[PDB]
């Protein structure tokens, strides 16, 4: 029960997917074949939430994959745990839509939604009951991800009761491969504010710094880069998959961290994060796991939380502990950092626990936060979007097989109207 | 023939219930299968060839906590039908867990209570464990109590409702759903044995000096208090005080029923070797602001009445001096109208505490209640929490999205406001 379906829109989502399902499957004790081999009989009691029981004592995911390019699909099924998929859910296209968002979201993807909506219409109705449509799409850069905005705007017509999560990878100027990240990222937000009920604004800028500073690695390889992004959301869903002294679902995080429906963006955080030698020199307690998350450096969102004050947060701890240590530390942080939290929301913080921590770690954690600080990111993209937009550039890809010039003003206006709401609370 | 039934609800009742029936299964001497190698009649039922099953009912729309029970060591004795599991929880949302999804389940749970009520000869009443912050543990009870009230209005429906602390409020919206239920509590129930979760951390960190507690250690404590209330109707005693007596003499007015709880002795095993635990000692260990488990200041308030449920080797003569002792105290006070507010229940049987627990195998024990005016300062915090944001109208669009209009929020608070003023009215 409380099923959840998982989609990959873009080259980011799939390498995220191949690791998303490599921690989870290994968190359930699973081989590349599909057959369970774990020793704990507990981790199957809600294996259903992701997987679907198939023949031969083999469980397999509901992993929908869309890129509009086979070159990425070939990476998945060939990689580790590439057999652990439904080849019906593998989906292809002709061209990658040219980093446009005008081809995918309108023309070259709309000729494909009928091939990926039917399977989720199939595979959502296949199960008993479900919680949401989560996915992993780069809000900027790759346009097969921005095409997913079509995929999210249509489920709201189908399943408006459910909640669609978005483990969205933001753009960032310090790390901007794609040149038109403001074009597709700014316009996609016009939909997610109206459609999505949650959004985890991961960003590659900070996410490197976590990989340099906290872990002290010579080079972030994408394989070693997403082992922490696979774990930052496994810790969100572990509260479903496993029994908690205090329990939570994707809807509880929503209602308890969303004062208003448009202010439903977030910044995640995972702890503990350690090197090899620098692991033995940490206490392995809730204070050690507490400061590891609230600190500005351990924040996938490319922002400075010291500026903007957290409206709401959540701390989905893991591993058997005492709730006092989980309570007083979340309570102490709310007092001393009174400015970084809000006055008119007493006890911003949540908690949540499990008795099954991830392999190798005897204790783990996870952080979520809706904060005013996201205005810095939205200012950062909109400050240069208007530059690329004033004295219009690249618009005939957006006029041909695209939209009118007024679409930009409505999105930019409603997107700038949004940032004022964050400014209202600081 | 003396009978009563437990209604565990939400995440709270189940986590309590796995540890609440951890006690009863050890009070009477029955394996966790159901077999017993009379007292048990009130909460068990002799069925089959030596298999006693509890008169419980568990309802958490989260299917997880019950699956821990259905898979746990107590999988056998609990009847699988009354172990309701639901499909998806209300996610700490009152209006969601009240009628939107709760209506799918009330049709089922009301059959088992009607199965047990018709199977039970005569009930003194019900008892329902729940928490406010659970949403589905709370709004479901808002719908359950009125069904049970209409179905059973004459019976007494007490509740050991968990209550959030002003500091450690584990949820974010539980300042909402708390006062929403208290508008419903006074209407239907007759005594809400409020308990705070942050207080017990201060109870256990200091008295039985546990460095870090789990809800297990917390729950094993609040099992003793409930068993101590119900030992009179469940065991022999020099002065039995069953469920129907103390609720009648503790509650002056039909709305003023919110007694804070207390238990003693609460001490570790190593520390119990030192104190003799005399009745004047443990009785005096009940009224200080520390040992109370609701996080209020009783010294600023005044007791109306109290009810002491002694256990173990106890004789009235030493408490007759105790009840005279506290009437001399001036820090402790009493409202003018009640001259004496000390019911004295005894049970020759000791607590028979749980194993693997922090508490000690003391040969004496005390529960204690008080329908004070000090409880008003508790929700004076929460009423401020609720009022400052409902003016801002934050977190309300979920409740509106689930069906509950905005009018109920203003009607629930003003009732608590009007309820609060009575404590200053009754006080003088
Ligand atoms: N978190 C990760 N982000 C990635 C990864 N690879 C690329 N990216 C980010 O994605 C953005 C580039 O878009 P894509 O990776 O989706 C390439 P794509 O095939 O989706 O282009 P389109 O065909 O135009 O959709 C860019 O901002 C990168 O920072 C990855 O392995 N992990
Ligand atoms: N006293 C006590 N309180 C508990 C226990 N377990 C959880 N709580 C408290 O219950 C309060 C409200 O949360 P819960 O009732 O657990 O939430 P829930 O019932 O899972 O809500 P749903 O997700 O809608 O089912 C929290 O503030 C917890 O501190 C327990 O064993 N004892
Ligand atoms: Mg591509
Ligand atoms: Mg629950």
């Amino acid at each position: 029960m409380r099923e959840i379906v998982h989609i990959q829109a873009g080259q980011c989502g799939n390498q995220i997917g191949a690791k998303f399902w490599e921690v989870i499957s290994d968190e359930h004790g699973i081989d590349p074949t599909g057959s369970y081999h774990g020793d704990s009989d507990l981790q199957l009691e809600r294996i259903n939430v992701y997987y679907n029981e198939a023949t031969g004592n083999k469980y397999v995911p509901r992993a929908i994959l869309v890129d509009l390019e086979p070159g990425t699909m070939d990476s998945v099924r060939s990689g580790p745990f590439g057999q652990i998929f439904r080849p019906d859910n593998f989906v292809f296209g002709q061209s990658g839509a040219g980093n446009n968002w005008a081809k995918g979201h309108y023309t070259e993807g709309a000729e494909l939604v009928d091939s990926v909506l039917d399977v989720v219409r199939k595979e959502s109705e296949s199960c008993d009951c479900l919680q949401g449509f989560q996915l992993t799409h780069s809000l900027g850069g790759g346009t097969g991800s921005g095409m997913g905005t079509l995929l999210i705007s249509k489920i709201r017509e189908e399943y408006p009761d459910r909640i669609m999560n978005t483990f969205s990878v933001m753009p960032s100027p310090k790390v901007s491969d794609t040149v038109v990240e403001p074009y597709n990222a700014t316009l996609s937000v016009h939909q997610l504010v109206e459609n999505t009920d949650e959004t985890y604004c991961i960003d590659n800028e900070a996410l490197y710094d976590i990989c340099f500073r906290t872990l002290k690695l010579t080079t972030p390889t994408y394989g070693d880069l997403n082992h922490l992004v696979s774990a930052t959301m496994s810790g969100v869903t572990t509260c479903l998959r496993f029994p908690g002294q205090l329990n939570a679902d994707l809807r509880k995080l929503a209602v308890n961290m969303v004062p208003f429906p448009r202010l439903h963006f977030f910044m995640p955080g995972f702890a503990p994060l350690t090197s090899r030698g620098s692991q033995q020199y940490r206490a392995l307690t809730v204070p050690e796991l507490t400061q590891q998350m609230f600190d500005s450096k351990n924040m996938m969102a490319a922002c400075d939380p010291r500026h903007g004050r957290y409206l709401t947060v959540a701390a989905i701890f893991r591993g058997r502990m005492s709730m006092k240590e989980v309570d007083e530390q979340m309570l102490n942080v709310q007092n001393k950092n009174s400015s970084y939290f809000v006055e008119w929301i007493p006890n911003n913080v949540k908690t949540a626990v499990c008795d099954i921590p991830p392999r190798g770690l005897k204790m783990s954690a996870t952080f979520i936060g809706n904060s005013t600080a996201i205005q810095e990111l939205f200012k950062r993209i909109s400050e240069q979007f208007t530059a690329m937009f004033r004295r219009k550039a690249f618009l005939h890809w957006y006029t041909g097989e695209g939209m009118d010039e007024m679409e930009f003003t409505e999105a930019e206006s409603n997107m700038n109207d949004l940032v004022s709401e964050y400014q209202q609370y600081q | 023939m003396r009978e009563c039934i437990s209604i565990h609800v939400g995440q709270a009742g189940v986590q309590i219930g796995n540890a609440c029936w951890e006690l009863y299964c050890l009070e009477h001497g029955i394996q966790p299968d159901g077999q017993m190698p009379d007292s048990f009649n009130t909460f068990f039922s002799e069925t089959g060839a030596g298999k006693h099953v509890p008169r419980a009912v568990f309802v958490d729309l989260e299917p997880t906590v019950i699956d821990e029970v259905r898979t746990g060591t107590y999988r056998q004795l609990f009847h699988p039908e009354q172990l309701i599991t639901g499909k998806e929880d209300a996610a700490n949302n009152y209006a969601r867990g009240h009628y939107t999804i709760g209506k799918e389940i009330i049709d089922l749970v009301l059959d088992r209570i009607r199965k047990l009520a018709d199977q039970c000869t005569g009930l003194q009443g019900f008892l329902v464990f729940h928490s406010f912050g659970g949403g589905t543990g709370s709004g479901f009870t808002s719908l359950l109590m009125e069904r049970l009230s209409v179905d059973y209005g004459k019976k007494s429906k007490l509740e050991f409702s968990i209550y959030p602390a002003p500091q450690v409020s584990t949820a974010v919206v539980e300042p909402y759903n708390s006062i929403l239920t208290t508008h419903t509590t006074l209407e239907h129930s007759d005594c809400a044995f409020m308990v705070d979760n942050e207080a017990i951390y201060d109870i256990c960190r200091r008295n039985l000096d546990i460095e870090r507690p789990t809800y297990t250690n917390l729950n094993r404590l609040i099992s003793q208090i409930v068993s101590s209330i119900t030992a009179s109707l469940r065991f022999d005693g020099a002065l039995n005080v069953d469920l129907t007596e103390f609720q009648t003499n503790l509650v002056p007015y039909p709305r003023i029923h919110f007694p804070l709880a207390t238990y003693a002795p609460v001490i570790s095993a190593e520390k119990a070797y030192h104190e003799q635990l005399s009745v004047a000692e443990i009785t005096n260990a009940c009224f200080e602001p520390a040992n109370q488990m609701v996080k209020c200041d009783p010294r600023h308030g005044k007791y109306m009445a109290c009810c002491l449920l002694y256990r173990g080797d106890v004789v009235p003569k030493d408490v007759n001096a105790a009840i005279a002792t506290i009437k001399t105290k001036r820090s402790i006070q009493f409202v003018d109208w009640c001259p004496t507010g000390f019911k004295v229940g005894i049970n020759y049987q000791p607590p028979t505490v749980v194993p693997g627990g922090d508490l000690a195998k003391v040969q004496r024990a005390v529960c204690m209640l008080s329908n004070t005016t000090a409880i008003a300062e508790a929700w004076a915090r929460l009423d401020h929490k609720f009022d400052l944001m409902y003016a801002k109208r934050a977190f309300v669009h979920w409740y509106v999205g689930e069906g509950m209009e905005e009018g109920e929020f203003s009607e629930a608070r003003e009732d608590m406001a009007a309820l609060e003023k009575d404590y200053e009215e009754v006080g003088v």
